[PDB]
RNA sequence: UUGGCGGAAAGGCCUUGGGUGCUUGCUGGCGAAUUGCAAUGUCAUUUUGCGUGGGGAUAAAUCAUUUGUAUACGACUUAGA
RNA sequence: GCCCUGAAAAUGGAUGGCGCUCAAGCGUGUUACCUAUACUCUACCGUCAGGGUUGAUAUGAUGCCCUGACGAGUAGGCAGGCGUGGAGGUCAGUGACGAAGCCUAGACCGUAAGGUCGGGUCGAACGGCCUCUAGUGCAGAUCUUGGUGGUAGUAGCAAAUA
RNA sequence: GGAAUACUGCCAGCUGGGACUGAGGACUGCGACGUAAGUCAAGGAUGCUGGCAUAAUGGUUAUAUGCCGCCCGUCUUGAAA
RNA sequence: GAAAUUGUUGAAAGGGAAGGGCAUUUGAUCAGACA
């Protein structure tokens, strides 16, 4: 129902979570995705990241700059992911490419703005408990990530900031709330409880 | 010649049309449709507008009145398929309703006799209108549908 | 008020289709807040339209439309089938459409 | 990765790092960093800054 | 001005083409059949063209009629003309491609005095 | 308009003071029609161009010539009011 | 039973791909839903079959009309039609006030072979219908003759002292 | 000991919403409703109303988008090869 | 004074061919009835 809607990746299974926003952005749902180092696969993580080896093997022989293209940012795994579940070569297939965005972290013009979750997604709803999952963060830097500590850094000091908003935000509720149980049991508020508000 | 010219031409008078059995007969208006309810119109000049419904006419219209004072909706009429009939109800007797017909609102600036007209009618729905709360507020809004809406959900 | 709409939001899928061959007289059309077939019988013969817009100007206008209706549902999940005068152009995948309520049968 | 943020200059420069901002300089009417001295000519807001 | 008509319905309006004529120049757009042994047009695989059957015949009642609702009735001179005296409810007269400039304003004058209809009233026309 | 904060792509967030318009928190008085029984019935933001006036700023690159740290040709690297 | 060991091949790699782990896997059960040129109903075209109707004064008894069923196709057979050169008859047919030919993302008719019209160019003959006749219809045959391309401003225009 | 309900089946029981179709063209038939005159949903659609009367619908053509489409001819059990 | 092929002008499209089928959008262009 938002023009935007941002989901916040951690705690998601990448597989589950890529169909459900490619779905969304055939119909015409503008997607963000941020904190995709925090997504989660299904596996122990030497099985990831044994998979991960197969695919780096495969190469054009001729000349390694023609074949597959191996990106190591888990921002980029999940666009990888994402593109096999899309008609990429087609100019529909493209335009829907075109209102996806995908972050490591929560950048500056997202870090004030709503996040919201997909529950047929949730590592913590889907998978049985006692099953081995591997963090995407994790195998990313296995495979030749170089920036997990800078994000790692930021995301510390935007949590700080964040805390502080939510104090005073929670300060601010309390006595709206106190205001409005001051305000009941007038004869407002008794005709709006006899009509469900 | 150019072109010879056919040996049978055709017929040229026009046969007359078989006897068609196609007996016409009384619309039946469907059960929430009642006079003096509140009705919310749908298109037209004046979409989104509540009138109260007055009268059936001849051609299958319903006559309608904003009342004028109220919402600036003069006597019309509209099709039965372009209103939402809500459950408020206003009292109707006591309205002179009898002297409207399709030839009243024939087609051939504003007429004398439509204007004087306008205020006996909406003289006595007024006056019943200000026996409920919040009645003459409520005619003077507009409809419109709100972001969570659910028209297959809501109870009108 | 703020807000002056009479109708409900819909989003044009795609043409009714087998894996390999589709048909585009049939348009597959998604209704806002409608997630059950038994929902969307409600909105069975309802009016549709599609609003564009054009750099050339003809009847005094810039906003060219195109009407259609609801004719049945598709599915367990609330879609429904529509057919317009015109069909749907291709490109208007995912792109936006107008249900009205009338007629009405309320 | 890293990201230049902004780059301060000296007041004066002489003429062997001009000529390297110009491939006519035989021609040229020497303007560059003429307008960037200027901001040295207040007591140094902008380059404190 | 013609006799009432059901509405004129065309079952298929484009043009049949023959195979590979929009590849090679000498092969013409006249329709030919296909008749080679592997040939997917003979075979009607999906995805290629249409040929033409006698499925796709027109309505008897409606057919050799023009938009007008009248028949063409080719005419080089007045006698010819006057053929269609009593039948200006179906028949609409052309002149021929071959009609001098002078004789096409004796036939136009001579067919508004009859109201026989003519579907090419400005050729050669000097105005 | 006062002040503070924000560099991950900050281009945003918060706050001080007064001026002004509206206020459906409550009670009133006038206006609407004729788009004729529906027809998106036009109210958004993208870019650019031509005329206005209120400010701001007064350069370079290439060819040709020249150099050999360069060079098949382009390119590269130097010099010349 | 499922899983594991047993289980080694050469460009990089394929449950179709992505990906999937109380599955989006395996065994089994219950419903909903999606869609073929198939099935049901209707229209239209054609084919075949069974029938009706000659009565003058209005034209086709090879006409008109009613009823039912049917429709894949190489090699091959048969039927009804379209187009070309010439010939008998006819339209007391068209034409220097422009015949034939040619050009024309202009118009109309026919399921189609094709036919007709407008505009431009052009300059001396040509067509409809009923019949007769054949040296009568081309995309191919490393087909014949003639003309013209890409290659391409490319290979190259460097022996014999200047 | 007395019922209810589930399941399966029947009704020449009633009733609401949606979609596609309108072939035919004087009368003739078989029925229904009525004492009767006549009427009717009974051998195929009529009635009422509005806008526009022109590129608005539509045709042609170029392009775009969705899905589909391998080079014809030939020999061959088998040809995009 | 046709075609292959070519120049100029005008219109349109072009991310490892082009061309085609069904449907509609957009641009251009055009016939028919005003009884
Ligand atoms: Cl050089
Ligand atoms: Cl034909
Ligand atoms: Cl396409
Ligand atoms: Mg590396
Ligand atoms: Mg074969
Ligand atoms: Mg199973
Ligand atoms: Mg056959
Ligand atoms: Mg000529
Ligand atoms: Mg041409
Ligand atoms: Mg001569
Ligand atoms: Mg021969
Ligand atoms: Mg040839
Ligand atoms: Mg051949
Ligand atoms: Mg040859
Ligand atoms: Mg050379
Ligand atoms: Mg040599
Ligand atoms: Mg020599
Ligand atoms: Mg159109
Ligand atoms: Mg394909
Ligand atoms: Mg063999
Ligand atoms: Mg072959
Ligand atoms: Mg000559
Ligand atoms: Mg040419």
């Amino acid at each position: 129902v938002e023009p935007v809607v941002v989901i916040d990746g951690k705690g998601h299974l990448v597989g589950r979570l890529a169909s459900v926003v490619a779905k969304q952005l055939l119909n015409g749902q503008k997607i963000v995705v941020v904190r995709a180092e925090e997504l989660n696969i299904s596996g122990e993580f030497f099985r990831n990241k044994l998979k991960y080896h197969d695919f780096l093997r495969k190469a054009t022989a001729f000349n390694k700059t023609r074949g597959p293209f191996h990106f190591r940012a888990p921002s980029r795994i999940f666009y990888k992911a994402l593109r096999g579940m899309v008609s990429h070569k087609t100019a529909r297939g493209k335009a829907a490419l075109e209102r996806l965005k995908v972050f490591e972290g929560i950048p500056p013009p997202y870090d004030k703005k709503k996040r919201v979750v997909v529950p047929q997604a949730l590592r913590v709803l889907r998978l049985k408990p006692g099953r081995k999952y591997t963090t995407l963060g994790k195998l990313s830097t296995s495979v030749g990530w170089k920036y997990e500590d800078v994000v790692a850094k930021l995301e510390a000091k935007r949590k700080v900031s964040s805390a502080e908003y939510y104090a005073k935000k929670r300060a601010f509720t309390k006595k709206v709330a106190s205001a409005n149980a001051t305000a009941a049991e007038s004869d407002v508020a008794k005709q709006l409880a006899a009509l469900g508000y | 010649s150019a072109q010879k010219a056919p040996k049978w031409y055709p017929s040229e008078d026009v046969a007359a049309l078989k006897k068609t059995r196609k007996a016409a007969r009384p619309q039946k208006l469907r059960a929430s449709l009642v006079p003096g309810t509140v009705l919310i119109l749908l298109a037209g000049r004046f979409r989104g507008k509540r009138v109260v419904y007055l009268k059936h006419l001849e051609d299958n219209t319903l006559l309608i009145s904003g009342p004028f004072k109220v919402n600036g909706v003069p006597l019309r009429r509209v099709n039965a398929r372009y209103v939402i009939a809500t459950s408020t109800k206003v009292s109707v007797e006591g309205v002179n309703v009898e002297k409207f017909n399709v030839e009243y609102f024939a087609k051939e600036e504003i007429k004398a006799e439509r204007v004087e007209d306008q205020k006996v009618v909406d003289k006595a729905l007024i006056a019943e209108i200000k026996k409920t709360p919040l009645l003459k507020q409520y005619l003077s809004a507009s409809f419109s549908l709100k972001n969570g809406d659910k028209p297959h959900m809501l109870k009108f | 008020a703020e807000s002056h709409r009479l109708y409900v939001k819909g989003k044009h899928l795609s043409y009714q289709r087998s894996k390999r061959v589709n048909n585009p007289n049939v348009s597959l059309i998604k209704i806002e807040g409608v997630a059950t077939p038994q929902d969307a019988q409600f909105y069975l013969g309802k009016r549709i339209a599609y609003v564009y817009r054009a750099s050339k100007e003809v009847r005094g206008s810039k906003i060219r439309v195109m009407w259609g209706k609801v004719t049945r549902t598709h599915g367990n999940s609330g879609v429904v089938r529509a057919t317009f005068r015109n069909n749907l152009p291709a490109k208007t995948f995912g792109a936006s459409v107008r249900i009205f309520l009338y007629p009405s049968n309320i | 990765g890293l990201r230049s943020l902004t780059t301060v200059w000296a007041e004066h420069l002489s003429d062997e790092v001009k000529r390297r901002f110009y491939k006519n300089w035989y021609k040229s009417k020497k303007k560059a960093f003429t307008k960037y001295s200027a901001k040295y000519a207040q007591d140094g807001a902008g380059i404190e800054r | 001005a013609s006799l009432p008509h059901p509405k004129i319905v065309k079952k298929h309006t484009k043009k049949f083409k023959r195979h590979h004529s929009d590849r090679y120049h000498r092969v013409a757009e006249n329709w030919r059949k296909q008749k080679g042994i592997d040939s997917v047009v003979r075979r009607r695989f999906r995805g290629n063209i249409s040929q033409p059957k006698i499925g796709y015949g027109s309505n008897k009642k409606t057919k050799f009629l023009s938009p007008s609702g009248h028949k063409t009735f080719l005419v080089a001179n007045v006698k010819d003309l006057e053929t269609l005296t009593m039948h200006t409810k179906t028949y609409a007269a052309e002149i021929a491609h071959n009609i001098s400039a002078k004789n096409r304003v004796v036939i136009l004058a001579r067919a508004k005095a009859l109201g026989i209809k003519v579907t090419n009233p400005k050729g050669r026309l000097a105005l």
